[PDB]
């Protein structure tokens, strides 16, 4: 009953950074809108 | 006799995670590590291939009963989210109050990018997305009424799901079932046969006379939603019911006094639309699933299970022999008891079929009230339905393939029909290769000619109505045998099963439902098209189910397995020769035909049957009768129909269809991929991989994972599956803009 | 008329003759390897070129190379 | 020729057009009810976007044009993204090359490829918050470029 | 059991079907101008002609280009003569190919020469003959 | 050889040797069973072997080929012997052509294709431009 | 007659006769429907043969009943004799089941 290993695993890892990463693009897009020449 | 008994395995598999961490366990050669990157490829292209990691029948049969489970509960959880949606991000109530003026809508855009604007003015106090799935019309002939019963269904929706999940996991860590069971295929028809659908049918006809036909009734009549009695009280006070159809009056008596002719108020037969609502009536509708379920019923006794009384399913296909076949179909009932692949097969090809039926049915007898009059959903069911029919049928010949490949026994096949078939598959495949050149000149040619002539200025020349016709006369000869069937074989039929064989006209809200569809000789060149492209798809798929063990050249195929790349650059060149290949070119074909025919029923629609309608009785329809002169050349397919229609998704921008018009670009991006993937080979791809390994090797960033190109059969898959989901996504686009922009 | 040429480097593990679906490969004595065997192709003009025996060859590049040159009855694989 | 957009009149035409477009949905709704509410908002992130954009330069289609030359004056347009974007990407691509070099020194790298190592993997990721820094000394000792790799027939 | 190797021996790429072979389809597909004993390639030739080109003329005639002038009948014969001479021509050229000299057997250079004659002056004949019947 | 040996039990099928083998090879495959097994053929379909000596005529080589790797692996059955008739009726045996399998090594056998070192040391195209040699040729 | 090469193949016109007369019983019960008019459709049939004989040159168009009967009749009549044959052939022949 290892489920931190299968957490862990290429799938599962890649698919929460990835979430994580769309959370805070879309969060800072929603804070901080039509962001243009920094 | 043989014992209908249940026997199962307690605590055959445990339950814990430690095979999670280990991916590929399931497969000997995947549990050693990857050691290249087309192992991370292969662990999921063989993770539902249960045959292939085990040898036993038994722990596959386990392994299908659950997982079928799972897909229970994965539909049962998808259909907790629509009526969810409906619940709560949906305009029911304003719909129902305004059902022809309110858009059907269950879905609300966040604002976050600009997305905001796809929230379409819909109506109904709400703005959102217009869906044309039909959820709206069909929770309506369930009798909805209240968002509070979307939420219950949905809540049930959400249990039902967990229960299937329950039991999944139960039937294979905790009781699984030994091959004895899943091999009672007598138990397993009588139940289905009577219980899975003859008491479905049965209890649905109830729910209808009990809570659709009153509630639909009372809708029907001007009364409110908020003011109609809910459901359990037409059935705790019968006086309601009573008012509403007296036959309620004389109660259960009737039916067991064999006096079923009392229940003419609710169980009748009309035959046609609603003029109301321009649905089918559903009162027809409940007498139907009557029907169906005491035929169902009754049928669901023929098979002999734990009792003397029944069938064998052995002994009737072993009695069914004659001269031109040997032994019959002796055998086949060993081949549907020890395969699952062939079952499958035979399954997919059934349900495929009966999707494609469902939505020729559907669309010519609008089964649920303002149906009709909401085109953007006819539209979008019609084409759904027909595409994952054309899906199932493509599965269906794969999976013919693959038992062909791997559970075919030549002692089992002796002398049957099987057997038989594959001694002469050559006569088969070259005289349908005939048909299918025969049908493509008289299909296609004729629509080629015709471009020529109109090209020349000699339209006199033309296969049209004005010069050389060519009309169905047998299909227009059955369309006036039903307009003339409510009074001379249909002695208790009111009127036509359907209005689109004849009969008159039905407009409901100054829209038309269903009005008599004329064949011409567009029809006749179209329909010969549709023929054609079966043809030539069945053709290719007969061809890799019939050649899928072996063929003259390559005279050990089954050796070489079912998906393989090929045999070499030898006897000339054997690449794309396996059946799993075959399938690979019968998809293409398949889409080139399914597409054809959903092109044939949006055109038609919207030419000769969709429309409105002035006062007086004047109809005008979205593209006045161009379908008659315009479909039977390339040129009017491509300019009145491709180049007409595609105006409202390429203007979508700026409103709230832009988003469809950004689905029709990316979806031709991703059909313009797939060409990557179908015009090249994996050979090329090695080698500039391994340029890029040795830039990567010269900085050490190099993976311990090597980098391989896509398998040969993986970019076949890979190109197919692009190719398929652009072209299918496109025309998704087209018809539903079209559809949603006008009319 | 495909040419099927064995190089040195072979180990005579018999994979290729074993794959080979044409009987166009065998085995002969010889003193290049403990297994004191090498493949050999003394039934060529019967060769198709589908390479089954470049596919079942454990060397690290190929002993055996199929070349595919004048094309015949044979090599084409016709049974008509 | 471009010219800032807060001089430019086919700027305030687009953005009298977009409030205009959306001020026709509007009327249709109630003003306290739902909706009516979201298109007031929309109006004005509208008003917000063009008194921001009004400091960059366009031409006569009135649509704001980013000059990528490298003036100092057009930092923010394009060289502080740039930079920025290069940090990143730098980051990524530093504490990716460091987990390699790392998991190549186990006992079967390609199980911890397949199954990353969360603890070592958050430790590279966490740390190369200075990877310019870190390109270099890798770079000057010699362990970032390599010697001898794999090269086909005719090197 | 109706079902057998065409010969009686198996491993033969046929089958003995009912159509396939039977008392009526040997004597039909026997007796035909091409199949009969005794003979001569000129005569299979004519006759073959004479009931190739019949049914030539018909479609040029009913749905030629000219089908509605003056001229239906002589444009659709003009037109199955043209068809008749290429189709002569090929013959022509596959005996000139595939066959050598021999003896006169429909097997020979001269024998498919013979055959193409009678199969050209047949189908001309044939022609006529139908256009003739249209005419009166 | 032997043309008068018992066929297996077929009831013809349609993937048989076609008019081509008569006028051109025609090979043919004999072995000897003990139990009427039911094999599948090469040409699609599937018969019985009779008990005792079988005898079989197909169209290619790698048909017979095929059936006998079948007969040895589905069947422990290593007696089969593949010969090759011509249209002037001269047989020629071909398949083991010595009575030893030709993956087991066997005495007598000469070694030909035979290739010097490794394809590395093959010469270049340009080398042997406008000649009748191969790069392979040493 | 032989069906297939050498294999011989029984033909018995009373077959053809007995599945004509008793297609034509069955089809003669009469039936007060308006397609029918109140007889057996093999009445109406007949009745329909003799309209359209009347008038030799002009044949029956897409409208006239006589395709309904044509189509009906034949379908029965056509049953009646490949179930007939296969009663006669398997079952008094000894083809068997
Ligand atoms: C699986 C499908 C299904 C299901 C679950 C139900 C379920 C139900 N139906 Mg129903 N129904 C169905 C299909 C179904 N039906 C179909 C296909 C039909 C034919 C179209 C009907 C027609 C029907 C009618 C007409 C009625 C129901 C009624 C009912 C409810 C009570 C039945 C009862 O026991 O009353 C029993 C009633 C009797 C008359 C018993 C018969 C014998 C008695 C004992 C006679 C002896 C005389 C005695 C003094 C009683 C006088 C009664 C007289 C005045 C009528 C019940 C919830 C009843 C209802 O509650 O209305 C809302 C009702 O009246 N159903
Ligand atoms: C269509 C008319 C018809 C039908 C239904 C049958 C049916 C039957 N015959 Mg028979 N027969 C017929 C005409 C027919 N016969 C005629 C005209 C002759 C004179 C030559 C004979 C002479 C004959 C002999 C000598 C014998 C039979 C025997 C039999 C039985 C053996 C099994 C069999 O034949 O298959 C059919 C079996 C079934 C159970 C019927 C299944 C039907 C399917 C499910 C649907 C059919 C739909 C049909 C195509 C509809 C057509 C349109 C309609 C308007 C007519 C069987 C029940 C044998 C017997 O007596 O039994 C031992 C036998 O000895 N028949
Ligand atoms: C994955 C990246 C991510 C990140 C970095 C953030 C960051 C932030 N979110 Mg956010 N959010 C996310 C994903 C993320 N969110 C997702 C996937 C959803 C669901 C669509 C939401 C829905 C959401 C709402 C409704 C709100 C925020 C808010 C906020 C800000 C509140 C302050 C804070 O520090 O809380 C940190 C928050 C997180 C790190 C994410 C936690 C999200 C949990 C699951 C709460 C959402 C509950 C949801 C309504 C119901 C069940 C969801 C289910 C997944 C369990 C903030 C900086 C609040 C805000 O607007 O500030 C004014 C607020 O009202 N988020
Ligand atoms: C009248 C009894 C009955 C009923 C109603 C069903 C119904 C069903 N069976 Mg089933 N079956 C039965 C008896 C029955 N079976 C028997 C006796 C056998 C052994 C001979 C089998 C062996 C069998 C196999 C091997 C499989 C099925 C499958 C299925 C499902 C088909 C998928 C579908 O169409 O979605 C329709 C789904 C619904 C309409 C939802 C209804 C679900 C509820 C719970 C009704 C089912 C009751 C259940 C059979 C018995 C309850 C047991 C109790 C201890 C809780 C369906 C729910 C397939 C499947 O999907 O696997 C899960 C499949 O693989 N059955
Ligand atoms: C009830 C339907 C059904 C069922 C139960 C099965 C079951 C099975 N199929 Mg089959 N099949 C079906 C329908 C079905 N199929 C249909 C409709 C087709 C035609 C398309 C096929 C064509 C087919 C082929 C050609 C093959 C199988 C194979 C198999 C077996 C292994 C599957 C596997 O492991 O691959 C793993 C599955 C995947 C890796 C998923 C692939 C994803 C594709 C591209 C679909 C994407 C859909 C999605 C909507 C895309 C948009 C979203 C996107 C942007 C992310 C398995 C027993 C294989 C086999 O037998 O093994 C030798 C085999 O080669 N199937
Ligand atoms: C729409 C058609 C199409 C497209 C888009 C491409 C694109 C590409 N081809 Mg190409 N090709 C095509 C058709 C196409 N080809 C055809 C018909 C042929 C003839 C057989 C070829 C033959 C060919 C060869 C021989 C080569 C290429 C190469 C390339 C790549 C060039 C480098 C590059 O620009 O990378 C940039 C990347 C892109 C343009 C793709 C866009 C980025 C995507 C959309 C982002 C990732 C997915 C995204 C997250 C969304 C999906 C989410 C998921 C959940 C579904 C590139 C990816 C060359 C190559 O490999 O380059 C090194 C190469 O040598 N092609
Ligand atoms: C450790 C991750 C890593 C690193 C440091 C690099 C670094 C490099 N790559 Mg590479 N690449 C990677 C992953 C990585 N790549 C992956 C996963 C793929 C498959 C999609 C590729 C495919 C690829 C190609 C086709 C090419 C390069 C090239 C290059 C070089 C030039 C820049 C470039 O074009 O990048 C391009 C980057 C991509 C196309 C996509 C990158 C994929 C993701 C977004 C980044 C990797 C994330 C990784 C999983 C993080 C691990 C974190 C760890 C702590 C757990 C450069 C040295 C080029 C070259 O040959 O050198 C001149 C070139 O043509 N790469
Ligand atoms: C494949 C589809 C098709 C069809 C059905 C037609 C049909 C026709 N074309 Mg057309 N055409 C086509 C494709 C087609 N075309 C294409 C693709 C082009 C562009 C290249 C053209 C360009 C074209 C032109 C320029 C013209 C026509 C014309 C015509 C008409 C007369 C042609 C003629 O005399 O031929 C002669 C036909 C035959 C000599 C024999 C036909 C074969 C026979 C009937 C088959 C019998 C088989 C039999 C049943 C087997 C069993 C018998 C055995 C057992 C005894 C005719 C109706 C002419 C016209 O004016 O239009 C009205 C004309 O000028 N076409
Ligand atoms: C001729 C009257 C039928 C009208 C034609 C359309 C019928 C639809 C059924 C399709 C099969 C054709 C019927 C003959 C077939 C038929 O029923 O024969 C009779 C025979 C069945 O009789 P048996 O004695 O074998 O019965 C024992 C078993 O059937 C046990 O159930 O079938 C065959 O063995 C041959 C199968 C196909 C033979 C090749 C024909 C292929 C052509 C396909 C195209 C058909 C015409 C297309 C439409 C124009
Ligand atoms: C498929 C079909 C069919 C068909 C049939 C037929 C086709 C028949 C016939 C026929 C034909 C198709 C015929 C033809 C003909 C021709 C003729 C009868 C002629 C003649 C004569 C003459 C007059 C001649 C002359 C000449 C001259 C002038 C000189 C030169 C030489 C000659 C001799 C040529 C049937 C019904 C079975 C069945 C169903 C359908
Ligand atoms: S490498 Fe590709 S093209 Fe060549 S034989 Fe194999 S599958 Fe065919
Ligand atoms: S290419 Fe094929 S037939 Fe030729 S030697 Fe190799 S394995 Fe044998
Ligand atoms: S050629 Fe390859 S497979 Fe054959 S013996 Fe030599 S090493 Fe083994």
């Amino acid at each position: 009953m290892n489920l931190k290993k299968y957490l862990s695993t290429a799938p599962v890892v890649a698919t929460l950074w990835l979430f994580l990463t769309a959370g805070i693009l879309i969060e800072l897009n929603r804070f901080f809108p039509d962001s243009l020449f920094y | 006799e043989k014992q209908v008994k249940v026997v199962v395995d307690r605590d055959v598999v445990p339950t814990s995670f430690e095979k999670w961490a280990k991916p590929g366990h399931f497969s000997r050669s995947l549990a050693k590590g990857p050691k290249t990157t087309t192992w991370i490829w292969n662990l999921h292209a063989d993770a539902h291939d249960f045959d292939s990691h085990t040898s036993s029948l038994e722990e596959v049969s386990r392994k299908i009963f659950s997982a079928h489970f799972g897909q229970l509960a994965i539909i049962f959880i998808w259909l907790s989210g629509m009526y969810f949606h409906g619940a709560r991000f949906s305009n029911y109530v304003a719909w129902l109050s305004n059902p022809t003026g309110i858009k059907p809508s269950a879905q609300v855009v966040w604002p976050i990018v600009g997305q905001q604007i796809l929230n379409a003015d819909v109506g109904g106090g709400m703005q959102g997305i217009q869906i044309t799935s039909g959820l709206f019309q069909l929770w309506r002939a369930s009798g909805i009424v209240n968002e509070l019963q979307l939420y219950v269904t949905a809540l049930g929706g959400l249990g039902m799901a967990g229960l299937m999940i329950f039991a999944g996991w139960f039937h294979y860590h905790k009781a699984a079932p030994k091959l004895e069971w899943f091999q009672n295929v007598e138990s397993m028809l009588n139940h289905h046969l009577a219980g899975l659908l003859g008491l479905g049918s049965l209890s649905w006809a109830g729910h209808q006379i009990h809570v659709s036909l009153p509630i639909n009734k009372l809708l029907d009549a001007g009364v409110a939603p908020s003011s109609i009695p809910l459901p359990h009280e037409f059935i705790l006070n019968r006086n309601l019911m009573a008012e509403l159809y007296p036959s309620f009056q004389q109660g259960l008596v009737p039916f067991f006094t064999l006096n079923w002719k009392q229940y003419s108020d609710i169980l009748t037969f009309k035959g046609g639309l609603s003029p109301v609502t321009g649905g089918l009536w559903l009162t027809d509708v409940a007498h139907h699933h009557l029907a169906i379920a005491v035929l169902f019923l009754v049928a669901g006794h023929m098979y002999r299970t734990n009792w003397g009384i029944g069938h064998s399913i052995k002994q009737i296909l072993e009695a069914h022999k004659g001269p031109l076949t040997g032994e019959g179909h002796k055998g086949l009932y060993e081949i549907l008891t020890t395969s699952w692949h062939a079952n499958l097969a035979i399954n997919l090809a059934m349900l495929g079929s009966l999707s494609i039926i469902v939505a020729h049915h559907m669309y010519a007898m609008p089964p649920y009230p303002y149906l009709a009059t909401d085109y953007p959903t006819q539209l979008s069911l019609f084409t759904h339905h027909m595409w994952i029919g054309g899906f199932c049928i493509v599965g269906a010949g794969a999976h013919a393939a693959i038992y062909m490949v791997r559970d075919y026994s030549p002692t089992v096949n002796f002398n049957n029909v099987l057997d038989r078939m594959i001694r002469h598959r050559d006569a088969i495949i070259s005289h349908l290769n005939w048909v299918c050149i025969f049908l493509g000149m008289h299909s296609f040619g004729l629509y080629i000619h015709n471009d020529t002539m109109r090209a020349l200025g000699r339209a006199q020349d033309m296969f049209s109505d004005t010069a050389i016709q060519l009309q169905p006369v047998f299909a227009q000869w059955i369309q006036q045998i039903h307009t003339l069937a409510p009074g001379n074989t249909a002695v208790n039929a009111l009127a036509t099963a359907s209005y689109a064989f004849g009969a008159d006209t039905v407009t409901v809200g100054s829209k038309i439902a269903m009005m008599p569809i004329k064949l011409g000789t567009a029809d006749f060149m179209v329909h010969h098209i549709h023929a054609f492209t079966i043809h030539v798809t069945t053709l290719i798929l007969l061809k890799g189910v019939l050649y899928a063990r072996n063929s003259r050249l390559i005279p050990d195929k089954a050796n070489l397995g079912f998906r393989f790349p090929c045999d070499g650059p030898g006897r000339g060149g054997t690449c794309q020769v396996s059946a799993w290949d075959h399938v690979f070119l019968g998809l293409f074909w398949m889409y080139n035909a399914l597409s054809i025919v959903i092109f044939h029923f949006s055109w038609k629609m919207q030419s000769d049957v969709w429309g409105t309608v002035t006062s007086n009785g004047a109809i005008s329809h979205i593209t006045g009768g161009n379908f008659a002169q315009s479909a039977i050349t390339i040129n009017g397919w491509l300019r009145d129909f491709l180049w007409a229609q595609a105006s409202q998704v390429i203007q979508s921008y700026g409103s709230s269809l832009s988003a469809y018009g950004l689905m029709f670009l990316g979806a031709h991006f991703v059909w313009a991929f797939s060409l990557m993937f179908l015009f090249s080979g994996r050979g090329y791809w090695q080698e500039l991989i391994e340029s890029i390994v040795w830039a990567h090797n010269k900085l050490k960033v190099a993976p311990a994972i090597a980098p391989r190109a896509l398998s040969i059969t993986q970019g076949r898959a890979v190109g197919v599956a692009h190719y398929l989901l652009g072209g299918i996504a496109t025309t998704w686009a087209f018809f539903l803009a079209r559809i949603i922009a006008v009319g | 008329a495909h040419t099927v040429k064995i190089y040195d480097n072979c180990i005579g593990c018999t994979q290729c003759v074993r794959a080979c679906p044409l009987d166009v490969l065998e085995m002969v004595p010889w003193d290049g390897c403990k297994a004191g065997q090498m493949a050999s192709a003394p039934r060529t003009e019967d060769c198709v070129g589908c390479k089954r025996c470049e596919t079942a060859c454990p060397t690290d590049f190929l002993s055996i190379r199929v070349y595919l040159g004048g094309e015949t009855t044979r090599s084409m694989g016709l049974a008509y | 020729v471009l010219t800032p957009c807060q001089q430019s009149e086919a700027f305030h035409k687009r953005e009298i057009n977009e409030v205009r477009t959306l001020e026709n949905r509007q009327a249709n709704y109630e003003a306290n009810s739902p909706s009516y509410l979201a298109l007031q908002s929309q109006i004005d992130q509208v008003h917000k976007r063009f008194d921001k954009y009004g400091t960059l330069l366009c031409g006569q289609d009135g649509l704001p044009h980013l000059i990528t030359d490298g003036d100092w004056r057009h930092a923010r347009e394009f060289t502080i993204p740039a930079l920025l974007f290069l940090y990143i990407t730098g980051w990524i691509g530093w504490v990716g090359r460091s987990y390699l070099k790392y998991t190549k020194e186990t006992k079967n790298p390609t199980e911890q490829e397949i199954i990353l190592d969360v603890p070592m993997a958050l430790k590279y990721m966490l740390s190369g918050f200075l990877w310019p820094l870190s390109a270099w000394q890798e770079y000057r000792s010699g362990q970032l470029l390599a010697k001898e790799d794999e090269i086909t027939v005719s090197p | 059991d109706y079902i057998k190797p065409y010969n009686n021996d198996p491993f033969v790429g046929h089958l003995a079907t009912p159509i396939n072979s039977s008392s009526l389809t040997r004597a039909y597909l026997s007796q035909l101008p091409i199949y009969r004993r005794g003979v001569s390639p000129f005569l299979r030739g004519l006759e073959i002609g004479m009931a190739h080109g019949y049914f030539l003329i018909g479609p040029f005639v009913q749905l030629g280009p000219l089908r509605n002038t003056d001229i239906k009948y002589l444009a659709g014969l003009l037109s199955a003569i043209g068809l008749i001479v290429i189709l002569t021509l090929g013959m022509l050229l596959y005996g000139a190919v595939s066959f050598t000299n021999d003896s006169q057997d429909l097997e020979s250079v001269d024998g498919w020469r013979q055959l193409a004659s009678g199969f050209l002056l047949g189908a001309v004949g044939g022609a006529g003959f139908a256009y003739l019947l249209l005419t009166l | 050889l032997n043309l008068k040996m018992p066929s297996p039990s077929f009831l013809g099928s349609t993937g048989g040797w076609l008019r081509c083998a008569e006028t051109e090879e025609k090979y043919a495959m004999t072995w000897s069973s003990d139990q009427q097994h039911i094999f599948e053929m090469p040409t699609g379909g599937a018969a019985v072997m009779n008990s005792g000596d079988n005898l079989l005529y197909l169209a290619r080589k790698e048909q017979a080929l095929a059936l006998a790797t079948q007969l040895r692996t589905q069947f422990k059955i290593q007696d089969y012997k593949i010969y090759r008739i011509f249209p002037s009726g001269e047989v020629q045996y071909l398949h083991p052509k010595d009575g030893v399998l030709p993956y087991q090594v066997n005495k007598g056998r000469e070694q030909v294709g035979r290739v010097k070192s490794t394809i590395g040391k093959n010469v270049n195209p340009a080398q042997v431009k406008f000649t009748s040699k191969a790069t392979y040729d040493r | 007659f032989e069906v297939s090469d050498g294999e011989p193949y029984p033909l018995n016109p009373a077959v053809i006769f007995i599945a004509l007369i008793g297609w034509s019983a069955v089809a003669a019960i009469p039936s007060n429907i308006p397609v029918l008019g109140g007889t057996g459709l093999t009445q109406a049939f007949l009745a329909s043969i003799q309209r359209l004989l009347a008038q030799y040159p002009t044949g029956p168009k897409l409208d006239d009943p006589f395709w309904f009967y044509l189509i009906v009749y034949h379908v029965g009549l056509f049953a009646l004799l490949i179930f007939g044959q296969i009663g006669y052939a398997g079952y008094a022949k000894g083809t068997y089941n």
